[PDB]
């Protein structure tokens, strides 16, 4: 259902914008697909990879250049349909979160996520949503402060909501 | 367009706004349509203007007139009654009859070099093209007014005569010649440097030309120039000298 | 003679230093044939001050170039000059696109003052800006000409031919005398030099690298009587011809009863059951068709063809309904129907979501049928879960319900080279009962064309005439309402206001019509442009879309087009084997005192040879050549291997009716995938690629593709990879990327290919790139043609020939008649033989020897020419049979021609045409006030503001995409050069300028002479100008932004007020930007014509008010 006149400046934001930067990513923002966050994903992570360690930096560059090159080449003859859109975005993600060693990365920054993520990001973006699912299978530790962070968060936004909503 | 009505505005005196490039439209009728059953009007009134209207006044031609409060332009008999002794100055008077009468025609042709600068009654100076123009008497006026300019070739800039400064004593007027002078290490070379300036509006040919040319180089050193001819000061510009 | 063959790739030549270069006048002339694709701008020969660092522009070029030289679309021949002593460059263009391929004799003469390029020996272009000598003889060493292309590789490709050069600026008749020489070698005083080409390195020398170009030699300096008939405007084809549509009128001979051979095709299930179409109907249809066309000379063989196939005459053969449609979320009432789901739930909306459950069941359901439940995800389309006659609606199943005539055609490969084949359909459409193929369509006389209709119409009384029209549409007949409804709008220039020939249905006996079903005359309303009436519409003829019950006839205008397009496109189609007549009639060159040379046309279908079956011969053209269209195409599926694929969009013929833009008749990489899927973008640069194979292996010559639409943005590499060739021998021949044209099509010569070759393969990186069909023309004498025989001729005279000749047959085409007598009448015609079988004699020309001839350089009123140039050549300002062409008028003889428009000279007749030689024409002006006075922001001696006072030199021109400001535009235009360049505070620093004039007054509009539009290279932004009209009270009544542009200069910006204010005398100007880049040489008021509300506001009886004047003032006489 993605338009026509979408699909083409987004390929000429691809072929136009570089594997580095938010270029990319910030063109896929706006879509007819409202997959959202995107832009705000390369904006925030760019600000918190100080935050990060070296290897942190690393991490978070590769994967950046993995998500921008495979997202670019990728995009090809998949249908119009969003939800298919929205399903290889994913995999990409996961993808190069897996093969770039999101878990250890993240093991390591524990606080600066949990610094970073917040409850409406996890409730307005399926990409956030990606990244804390594949975040609670990233170490006990980090899984558990994860929760922590999110029951914290979805409290304060969200009250006896987020209590009943958490059975048990 | 969509207005509202209102009884405290009641008569609604609304304005006339258009495109003032294109004339006006002599208005025949008003229509007024609303979608209120409980709409009635007992009146439309036009409030027209003082004395303009560019609808028949943008076709009007030398001999017609426009009469002011009923605004449209229509063929006149009288006016236009004004011939003394023509005189344009810089200029050829070719004239069809001697006498000054009514409808005596005259061509004033502006002279070489010089520019048609048409004068009439009010604010409307227009440089005709045509260096001449046949000024009538119609019915014993002439039409237009009529004057010749002399001509300028600008000043004379560094694409004339490269490396030179320009000195022009008596300006750029038609007639004038401006000297350029080679500034160094440029030096003349030629005829003249008083370039002259024709009714073309550009300047002469360069009868002399400001060559730039390097002086000796300076012994580079601990070392000694191998190249014979660099000994010299004339070294065009790109000349090379192997030490 | 001799030839020299530039690739484009750096072939140049300097003149050498021993021969002297004119300074005051000139005369180049030179033969040329350009091909087409030349790298824009490009040059062929050129002037250069070599030791002029800053200002490499004095001199002078000629070339082609592109007029807009954004997004390339004119292609024309240039000369640009700029002489030493002159400040700027002037240049001009060519009056219309170059024909590529076409031997042109091209001149350019300076005298001093005057700078004129003449194109084919017809004056085309004339200026005056730039005087005096070019230079002066100082720099006379500097000076170099050097040609092939500019030192910046501005090169040109094809072909050149007698370089002569005088040191005079000849007159027309002096050009003329020299094209008639084509080619005479001798010393003249003026002339500088005259090359044969024989001893190139004797006055020329190669580049660095010996970059030197090939040499052969002149096939031909000119050709005699152009067989190049061009069709008309809203002509296709040489049917549309007015003289053989005339000739055809008069000749019944000609139009000697016309037996063709139409096939119906009808279908039937596997044991020959369950008809398409009854017998009955087709009887019936058949003795319609011969009632309504035996008044026309026209029988029609009835044949009958029959296919049977259960598996297809249960499905619905859908009509004007793409595959490639139905569930594109958008309704289309052409594919809304219920074996089509209601165009696959598009044009059906519901309550979509209740009925999630029923997918996964495994079994067709009707909701799940539709675009948003995927069609059940292909349940209904699955033989095994469900029948798919009525359920499958997913267009992507092999077994779908429907299928479209496209697809059964390919099924069929039917033998429509000899029929008209009938198919039948779904007629969804109301205004039509099918969609048929033109004559000079592609598919006419492949077997993709046809005529489809709805057999609920077909043989059925009161519904008999539709089919006809269908016909009608197949014979090249235009409806009779052309002109009025099938406009694209009331600018269309078809206008039929009047029954003509060349507007609308191209037809003089058919009166004006809109688009109207019923059979009366159509009452006030009706006009789509609404400004005229219809008058005696013919409701009755068979064309109109009329109720088939009254449209009762054809005009005979149509009668003449069926006739000539049975003639021309359907040659294989009538029955017998009789060769075709000569379509004109023979045109007199010329007669000595006993002798006269008799020239004649090709025949109309243009086979030269004999028409044997299998060989390859029966597309063979003259010496033995033979040119073909692009036979089959394929290009690799994107994100698939291999690929196979099929355009025949890509293959045959050109047939897109405007190139320069996006067009469906053409490949594209775009089109090679799923609409409702996102298209991939091409691989990176090993070349998306699109490869093409023809009909005949042969030895080539030359190859030509015509591309339709291109990316404006990238380089000059033509958005073309490379191109590969496919020879037998399987080698894959690269000859890199080329260059492009949006229009011409790109012509490539083959010398070094001789080899068989079969194929070809274009490389593109192009993402939006369209290209419509190819072509390739064979070397001379190839074996594919030696073996079959070349049609001939027999003259016959009335009176019959003296001596008892037998017309010695007639291989060339020409003869000479030692029979002639002075004063003596003479009848010519001549008859086609096809071996021993006799053609149509064709129509007498009567010639009185020693009397003057259209073509004899004397005009001959009584024969009704208009011009005698002397010359049978169409395109020199007079056409081949001795009318003027359009927009070029001319006198004396012989009629030496001009471009009038443009010139320079204005006319009575240019008046409300030429507005570049006599400006607009309404009542609101137009004698423009210039600047007196000029203020500017940034005022320096190196840049004054002073250069805006008067209208400025018309040789300046406007540069789009500056670099940077050099000084020599500050020396006509004012742009602030005093400031610097801080990119932090350039955008700051509001740089206004304002022109004041001698005499405050109003103007109707405001033109902006810029020199530069301020635009950088690298920015795609376009300054804006906030101009603003300052008056006698100095009101700054600013007009507002506006965007400028390089092409729109000179600027024209209209101007508005408020009706219930008055106006304002405009004493100055401003114009204020933020782009330091703006240079403007000039402001001027374009004065309103004889109308000023300002003083009128204050009238009084007794005083008069000036109209042109513009302004109210006490007066004596009048008032009496
Ligand atoms: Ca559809
Ligand atoms: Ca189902
Ligand atoms: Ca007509
Ligand atoms: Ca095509
Ligand atoms: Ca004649
Ligand atoms: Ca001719
Ligand atoms: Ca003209
Ligand atoms: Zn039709």
């Amino acid at each position: 259902r993605l338009s026509l006149q979408n699909t083409a400046e987004i390929q000429h934001c691809l072929v136009n914008a570089g594997d580095v930067g938010c270029g990319v990513f910030e063109c896929f923002e706006n879509n007819s697909c409202e997959i959202r966050g995107l832009h705000g994903i390369c904006m925030t992570f760019l600000h918190n990879a100080g935050k990060f360690d070296a290897q942190g930096k690393s991490f978070i560059k590769d994967a950046l250049k993995c998500k921008a090159h495979a997202l670019r080449h990728r995009f090809g003859c998949i249908s119009r349909k969003c939800p298919a859109i929205r399903e290889m975005v994913s995999q990409l993600q996961r993808e190069c979160y897996l093969k770039h060693d999101l878990c250890a990365a993240a093991q390591e920054n524990t606080r600066v996520i949990v610094e970073m993520i917040h409850f409406k990001d996890l409730l307005l973006h399926e990409p956030y949503v990606d990244l804390v699912n594949l975040l609670l299978t990233c170490g006990e530790e980090v899984k558990e402060a994860i929760t922590h962070s999110v029951q914290v968060q979805c409290e304060q936004n969200w009250g006896s909501l987020c209590s009943i909503l958490s059975f048990c | 367009g969509l207005h509202v009505l209102s009884c405290r505005n009641n008569p609604l005196i609304i304005p006339v706004v258009h495109d003032l490039s294109q004339p006006f439209y002599h208005s025949q009728a008003v229509r007024v349509s609303f979608s209120s059953p409980l709409v009635a009007i007992s009146g439309v009134a036009l409030r027209s203007f003082d004395n303009f209207d560019p609808v028949t006044l943008s076709s009007c031609q030398r001999g017609e007139t426009y009469s002011p409060a009923e605004q449209s332009c229509v063929h006149f008999a009288c006016e236009k009654t004004d011939c003394p002794e023509l005189a344009v100055e810089n200029a050829s008077l070719n004239c069809s009859s001697s006498d000054r009468y009514h409808g005596a025609q005259c061509t004033v042709s502006c002279r070489t070099g010089y520019v048609l600068q048409i004068r009439r009654d009010d604010e409307l100076i227009k440089s005709q093209t045509g260096p001449s123009v046949t000024v009538t008497c119609t019915e014993g006026k002439w039409n237009k007014q009529v004057a010749c300019e002399p001509v300028d070739c600008s000043i004379p800039d560094h694409h004339q005569v490269y490396a030179a400064s320009f000195s022009c004593p008596e300006g750029t007027t038609f007639g004038s010649q401006c000297s350029f002078q080679c500034r160094h290490p440029a030096q003349l070379k030629g005829n003249n440097s008083l370039l002259t300036c024709m009714e073309d509006g550009l300047w002469s040919f360069p009868e002399a030309l400001c060559e730039l040319m390097c002086l000796a180089p300076p012994p580079v050193p601990n070392a000694d120039l191998q190249t014979a001819r660099c000994r010299e000061n004339k070294h065009k510009v790109g000349s090379f000298c192997k030490y | 003679s001799r030839a020299l063959y530039f690739s484009g790739r750096g072939e140049q030549l300097r003149l050498r230093a021993d021969l002297e270069l004119p300074r005051d006048a000139f005369t180049l002339q030179v033969w040329l044939r350009a091909e087409g694709g030349q790298r824009s701008p490009a040059v062929i020969t050129g002037l250069y001050d070599k030791c002029s660092y800053i200002s490499r522009d004095r001199g002078w070029v000629v070339g082609i170039h592109t007029i807009s030289d954004q997004d390339n679309k004119d292609p024309r021949y240039f000369f640009s000059l700029k002489t030493d002593r002159a400040r700027q460059v002037t240049t001009i263009n060519a009056h219309r696109s170059y024909l590529p391929g076409q031997w042109v004799y091209l001149a350019a003469t300076y005298d001093g003052q005057f700078m004129k390029l003449y194109v084919n020996g017809a004056q085309v272009a004339t200026s005056g800006e730039q005087v005096g000598g070019i230079f002066s003889p100082l720099t006379q060493k500097c000076k170099v000409l050097m040609l092939g292309g500019s030192a910046l590789n501005h090169n040109y490709r094809g072909y050149i031919e007698h370089f002569s050069l005088w040191k005079v600026a000849r007159t027309q008749r002096e050009i003329l005398s020299d094209m008639e020489t084509h080619g005479a070698h001798t010393a003249l005083p003026q002339l500088l030099l005259q090359e044969n080409w024989d001893n190139v390195k004797h006055a020329w020398s190669p580049m660095k690298d010996g970059s030197s170009p090939k040499v052969e030699f002149s096939n031909a300096h000119g050709f005699l009587l152009d067989t190049s008939l061009e069709p008309p405007l809203c002509g296709q084809t040489l049917c549309d011809n007015t003289e053989v549509i005339a000739s055809y009128n008069q000749l019944s001979s000609f139009r000697q009863p016309k037996v063709v051979r139409y096939r119906v095709v009808n279908l039937y299930e596997d044991d020959h059951k369950n008809p398409t179409v009854t017998r009955e109907q087709v009887d019936f249809q058949h003795h319609q068709l011969a009632e309504a066309f035996k008044q026309y000379n026209i029988s029609w063989e009835l044949d009958v063809l029959e296919v049977s196939n259960s598996s297809l005459r249960r499905r619905l053969i859908l009509a004007n309904c793409d595959i490639s449609k139905i569930g594109d979320e958008n309704c289309d009432p052409e594919c809304n129907h219920t074996l089509t789901g209601h165009d696959g739930g598009d044009c059906r909306h519901l309550r979509h979501p209740a009925f999630v459950k029923k997918q996964h069941n495994g079994v067709c359901d009707m909701d799940c049928n539709y675009e948003r439940f995927n069609f059940d995800g292909g349940e209904c389309c699955d033989p095994e879960i469900t029948n798919v006659t009525q359920t499958c609606f997913d267009p992507d199943s092999p077994h779908r319900a429907y299928l479209d005539v496209n697809e059964l055609k390919n099924i069929l490969k039917l033998d429509g080279s000899t029929h008209l084949n009938i198919f039948f359909a779904k007629s969804s459409e109301e205004e039509l009962a099918g969609v048929a193929t033109w004559p000079w369509d592609k598919e006419a006389l492949m077997h993709l064309g046809g005529i489809v209709l709805n057999p609920s119409f077909y043989g059925m009384p009161g519904h008999t005439h539709t089919m006809i029209h269908q016909i009608g549409h197949s014979l090249g007949l235009y409806h009779v309402f052309r002109g009025i409804s099938e406009i694209q709008s009331c600018s269309d220039p078809c206008m039929e206001t009047e029954p003509s020939f060349e507007t609308g249905d191209l037809c003089n006996d058919t009166n004006p019509a809109p688009k109207h079903k019923s059979c009366g005359d159509p009452g006030p309303g009706n006009d789509t442009c609404g400004f005229h009436s219809f008058f005696n519409t013919p409701y009755n003829n068979f064309m109109s879309y009329a109720d088939d019950d009254c449209t009762d006839s054809f005009t005979p205008n149509q009668v003449a087009r069926m006739h000539c397009y049975l003639d021309l496109v359907y040659q294989g189609w009538q029955p017998s084997r009789k060769p075709a007549p000569v379509a004109l009639a023979p045109q007199v060159l010329g007669h000595t005192t006993d002798s006269v040379t008799l020239e004649w046309f090709p025949p109309i279908d243009g086979h030269f040879f004999e028409r044997e079956l299998g060989s390859a011969c029966h597309l063979c053209l003259e010496g033995r050549i033979l040119v073909q269209y692009a036979s089959n195409a394929s290009s690799p599926m994107p994100c698939s291997p291999s690929g196979h694929w099929s355009p025949r969009e890509a293959e045959g013929h050109p047939d897109v009716e405007q190139p320069c833009k996006s067009s469906v008749r053409t490949w594209s990489p775009n089109s090679a995938v799923n609409p409702h899927t996102v298209p991939p973008a091409c691989p990176e640069p090993q070349g998306c690629y699109l490869e093409l194979e023809f009909l005949y292996p042969l030895v080539p010559e030359s190859l030509t593709i015509w591309v339709t639409f291109v990316s404006t943005d990238w380089d000059s590499s033509g958005a073309v990879n490379d191109i590969k060739l496919l020879a037998v021998s399987g080698k894959n021949i690269s000859l890199g990327p080329q260059n492009v044209f949006c229009d011409v099509p790109l012509t490539i010569r083959l010398w070094d290919v001789g080899e068989e070759v079969y194929g070809i393969q274009i490389y593109t990186l192009d993402e939006h790139l369209e290209i419509d069909a190819a072509m390739l023309t064979s070397t001379a004498d190839t074996p594919l043609c030696l073996q079959c025989k070349p049609l001939k001729y027999k003259v016959v005279r009335d009176p019959p020939l003296q001596m008892d000749v037998a017309s010695i047959l007639h291989l060339n085409r020409k003869f000479v008649d030692m029979d002639l007598n002075l004063g003596s009448v003479y009848q010519y015609w001549v008859i086609t033989i096809s071996g021993t079988e006799e053609s149509e004699p064709s129509p007498a020309v009567t010639y009185i020897h020693g009397s003057g001839y259209c073509g004899d350089g004397i005009i001959q009123k009584d024969q009704g020419e208009q011009c005698d140039d002397m010359n049978k050549i169409n395109g020199d300002g007079c056409s081949l049979f001795c009318r003027q062409e359009v927009s070029f008028n001319c006198i004396d003889e012989p009629s030496r021609c001009y471009f009038h428009d443009g010139d320079g000279v204005c006319e009575e007749f240019e008046q409300k045409t030429s507005i570049k030689d006599c400006g607009v024409y309404t009542p609101q002006g137009f004698l423009d006030q210039w600047a007196s006075n000029a203020s500017v922001s940034h005022q320096d001696q190196q840049c004054p503001g002073w250069v805006i006072i008067g209208q400025p030199a018309a040789s300046q021109v406007c540069r789009t995409k500056v670099i940077d400001l050099s000084e020599g535009i500050s020396q006509h235009a004012w742009y602030p050069c005093t400031i610097s360049y801080p990119y932090s505070q350039l955008a700051q620093t509001t740089f206004w300028l304002r022109a004041y004039f001698s005499q405050p007054m109003v103007a109707a509009a405001v033109i902006v002479h810029l020199v530069t539009d301020g635009t950088y290279y690298g920015d795609q932004k376009q300054e804006t100008i906030s101009v603003q009209l300052l008056d006698t009270k100095d009101q700054s009544h600013d007009l507002g932004l506006h965007v400028l542009s390089c092409r729109n200069n000179p600027l024209i910006i209209p101007v508005v007020h408020d009706l219930s204010q008055p106006f304002y005398h405009s004493q100055a100007v401003r114009v204020s930007f933020s782009s330091p880049l703006v240079a403007i040489s000039g402001v001027a008021l374009r004065s309103f014509d004889n109308f000023d509300p300002v003083t009128l506001s204050s009238c009084q009886r007794g005083e008069t008010y000036s109209p042109a004047e513009q302004s109210c003032v006490h007066f004596a006489c009048e008032k009496t």
